[PDB]
RNA sequence: CGCGACCUCAGAUCAGACGUGGCGACCCGCUGAAUUUAAGCAUAUUAGUCAGCGGAGGAGAAGAAACUAACCAGGAUUCCCUCAGUAACGGCGAGUGAACAGGGAAGAGCCCAGCGCCGAAUCCCCGCCCCGCGGCGGGGCGCGGGACAUGUGGCGUACGGAAGACCCGCUCCCCGGCGCCGCUCGUGGGGGGCCCAAGUCCUUCUGAUCGAGGCCCAGCCCGUGGACGGUGUGAGGCCGGUAG
RNA sequence: CUAAGGCUAAAUACCGGCACGAGACCGAUAGUCAACAAGUACCGUAAGGGAAAGUUGAAAAGAACUUUGAAGAGAGAGUUCA
RNA sequence: GCGGGCCCGGGUGGAGCCGCCGCAGGUGCAGAUCUUGGUGGUAGUAGCAAAUAUUCAAACGAGAACUUUGAAGGCCGAAGUGGAGAAGGGUUCCAUGUGAACAGCAGUUGAACAUGGGUCAGUCGGUCCUGAGAGAUGGGCGAGCGCCGUUCCGAAGGGACGGGCGAUGGCCUCCGUUGCCCUCGGCCGAUCGAAAGGGAGUCGGGUUCAGAUCCCCGAAUCCGGAGUGGCGGAGAUGGGCGCCGCGAGGCGUCCAGUGCGGUAACGCGACCGAUCCCGGAGAAGCCGGCGGGAGCCCCGGGGAGAGUUCUCUUUUCUUUGUGAA
RNA sequence: GAGCUCUCGCUGGCCCUUGAAAAUCCGGGGGAGAGGGUGUAAAUCUCGCGCCGGGCCGUACCCAUAUCCGCAGCAGGUCUCC
RNA sequence: CGACUCUUAGCGGUGGAUCACUCGGCUCGUGCGUCGAUGAAGAACGCAGCUAGCUGCGAGAAUUAAUGUGAAUUGCAGGACACAUUGAUCAUCGACACUUCGAACGCACUUGCGGCCCCGGGUUCCUCCCGGGGCUACGCCUGUCUGAGCGUCGCU
């Protein structure tokens, strides 16, 4: 909106930082059952209904 | 290079502050090296320096609070952080002196008619 | 604050600052441009701190 | 024209404390229906129930008769069985519906106001000294303050009480510290940590035995230990444990 | 019996909390919605609604290397009792 | 074996299973427009037809109708298919790389995926003010969470000047601060409420792959502080009297001196002043007509660059300026 | 040049419609008080310069026959300037 | 003998039914039975060398101190440690520490505006300015101080 508040900007920054994929070296751990992030958020669907 | 609390217990306050300043300078340099590529050996020192800073600050705080509660030991009124902190209800509990307190009537009754030991069938 | 940034830079790197421009990056971190006085050179202090 | 007491009433970033919210299975105080049944439905029933509000603890509430009974009487409160689907209530329809006594679990009794006698004999706060002070107490020293006679404390409360008269035998209970011996029932009270038996025996299957056969008596050893789990299958004896 | 004043533990209750034990109970469409990054992903402005999803192998020993193809994909070879 | 079903043979499978005597049950499916999951015919079928339109050559590339470059032909035709914002979105923005999946064909392309990078303010806005309204205290009601109401059943301003006292601090000269005493004092309800209302003050050039009235360069401006006033200038250096000196001028004394000019409207760089009172600005509807200024368009020319020139055309096309203060 | 747009200024017409508040700034009426006393001072709603500071938050991009809402790159909807 | 179609069988596809496994549920029972203004429950934002989620933690931020045990953690490097040394990891946890909202407490919720004291930068307290530290909510009890009343009285 280019007129966002500080709280909204912090929320968007945290979501953007969380949107990254899972690192590869996690898969090499002994007790690992995770194959992909499965929580990736795209900006076309799942429009983050603030 | 290992920092242990045993040596830090006896050191003076100014020496501990200087050591803390040196450790913070080293941590800043380690961050600068981290953002400039650096190396695995340099990057592994970040945790060591952070834990050394934590140890120095813990020693400082423990010594300061021990001295402060030594100063207030005996005063009727003490700072809130130095007061015992058990629970909200337990601090509202009775003083343990009023529980043992008995009225003159109760003391008269107990003194005049104490509970006695007895046996039957003999 | 910008005053705090100016004083911190002055105390750390033994430098005098002309002005500071700050912004909040779209990741949660604060980015500050520290303008150096004409007496000192940014390249020299950058070499001294290690970045190049 | 002002000052000095008292009574009512305000201000405080005045000194020291207290309440606010959360959980809410169980508990206490209010408010509080309609689905449903009556083969319809309005009293009834659903139901002092759900929904809503407030308030605590480890339990809460209740509790020591302005009682039950009518008997040759019982005797605080709480819970179990029975009383009893009974007395009773109810378009006397559908339906609703206790209490007493009896047998048990447990069992504990008490305190004020008033009435009156003691020189307020009473209580709170601030200063100093001594002890311990991490659930801030005890004693002493303060013509240092305040509360209180519009009533504090001692005796004393329905089971009677107070004071004298003079009959009888006589004088240990509680609180705060200083340390000490017995480790105090699941047969050493609670919490934590480290440990305590015996085949990897001989052949033979298998990728791998913990399988099969055999070994001074079902076989070799332990057994107050033959639960369990792990170990490349199905292990009392490989390992942790198990019993004590 | 002596109301219009007050206190009191025990026998009682405990689908929440802390730490344990057990089962003629279910065995991944069952059993709590949730055996798994589950009150998560996701939906609605909101009060709220709310999943699907366990299994290589004893041991990754997870297929070196050669060959066709741009690659996805194959043909040989190798590991493993498989 | 009438049957419910059962016993053997073969293959796969790799770790538990069954008979008999009794006990117990969440114990037998073909249907419930049953619940969940999967799979067929339809079917390589309907369809990939709203808004005029593409073609040639080259490059990268394994691969080109869809990418890029150049040329040609077109459309949107300044109420645009152009250039910028508000709400909303939230990294979709920029650079590089891949072509697993998506972009209902394809793709060497993408708003896809993976790495990194990017948002710079006294002057642009929030922040300040109040509007419609919302909502505490006082007060009242309510079993209660709370509700009514915003001046109504309030000891509602903790502020200020001048004077006095007391104290400290700083060359206790001089001043500040704080405390007390006297004195002065209407407001009108705490507070919230507009990124389009009110609200002082910044523009020009350059600059990035992506930011610039924000960065750099150059010119300004607003608010606040300014004590010891940093300076100059205004209050300012007038007259009379008694002397000295040829005179300019110098000395002593009395005073005036909080400015000056114009008949006037008003003007000159300033040109003491409190509690108090008055006024103005902020601060205003819609519509018509006319006039001034600017930007753009139009015409006659000069230059500079340029398409046509098979005939004509002193040719047609583009440009030809200066910020705030 | 009744040329288009913006702006400034006059002049009218309409209302049983009369078309915002506050913050903030300024001018004026008074003289409570101050000044030094004949070269100086108190004052300058500060006349011209000179010195110091201005903190916090937003700033990318789309803004629509593809970056928003309609389950989507949906012939729909969505407030403005040149 | 063709193609297509129908039944059966072998093999190969889609699918995940059945069986066997289970660090998960359901039910009953035992003991204990503890939140918060010294700041609860909950929420937000951050913390790892490489770290998205889960879990853990709070600028001392994948944990500090102390105690017990005693040679590791591990997906890779790096390594601290000499494991003849309080000594790696673990468990316990009694010391210390514990960002922002939230009963949430200077006023509102924008992370915007303030007042009262102290210290430092600037000063040589001089007020502007900057940084740091401690306070500033409501109700209520006891007590203190300062007050009002044509409330009831006493002296002058
Ligand atoms: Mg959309
Ligand atoms: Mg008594
Ligand atoms: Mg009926
Ligand atoms: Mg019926
Ligand atoms: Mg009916
Ligand atoms: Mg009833
Ligand atoms: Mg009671
Ligand atoms: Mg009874
Ligand atoms: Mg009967
Ligand atoms: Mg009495
Ligand atoms: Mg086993
Ligand atoms: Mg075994
Ligand atoms: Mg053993
Ligand atoms: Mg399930
Ligand atoms: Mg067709
Ligand atoms: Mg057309
Ligand atoms: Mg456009
Ligand atoms: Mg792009
Ligand atoms: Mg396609
Ligand atoms: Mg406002
Ligand atoms: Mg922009
Ligand atoms: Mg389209």
């Amino acid at each position: 909106s280019s007129h966002k508040t500080f709280r909204i900007k912090r929320f968007l920054a945290k979501k953007q930082k969380q949107n990254r994929p899972i690192p590869q070296w996690i898969r090499m751990k002994t007790g690992n059952k995770i194959r992909y992030n499965s929580k990736r958020r795209h900006w076309r669907r799942t429009k983050l209904g603030l | 290079a290992k920092i242990k609390a045993r040596d830090l217990r006896g050191k003076k306050k100014e020496e501990l502050l200087k050591q803390l300043d040196d450790l913070k300078v080293e941590l800043s340099q380690l961050r600068v090296a981290k953002v400039t590529g650096g190396a695995a050996s340099k990057l592994s020192k970040i945790r060591v320096v952070r834990k050394s800073i934590a140890r120095v600050l813990t020693v400082i705080n423990q010594t300061q609070k021990e001295n402060l509660r030594k100063f207030y030991k005996g005063k009727k009124y003490k700072p809130l952080d130095l007061r015992p902190k058990k629970t909200r209800a337990m601090r509202r509990r009775l003083n343990k002196h009023e529980e043992s307190l008995k009225t003159k009537k109760q003391q008269r009754k107990e003194r005049l008619y104490p509970l006695r030991k007895y046996a039957v069938k003999a | 604050n910008k005053h705090q940034i100016k004083q911190a830079v002055k105390k750390l790197y033994d430098i005098d600052v002309a002005k500071v421009n700050t912004l909040i990056r779209p990741d949660g971190e604060k980015k500050a441009y520290v303008r150096l006085a004409p007496d000192y050179d940014a390249l020299d202090v950058a070499n001294k701190i290690g970045i190049i």
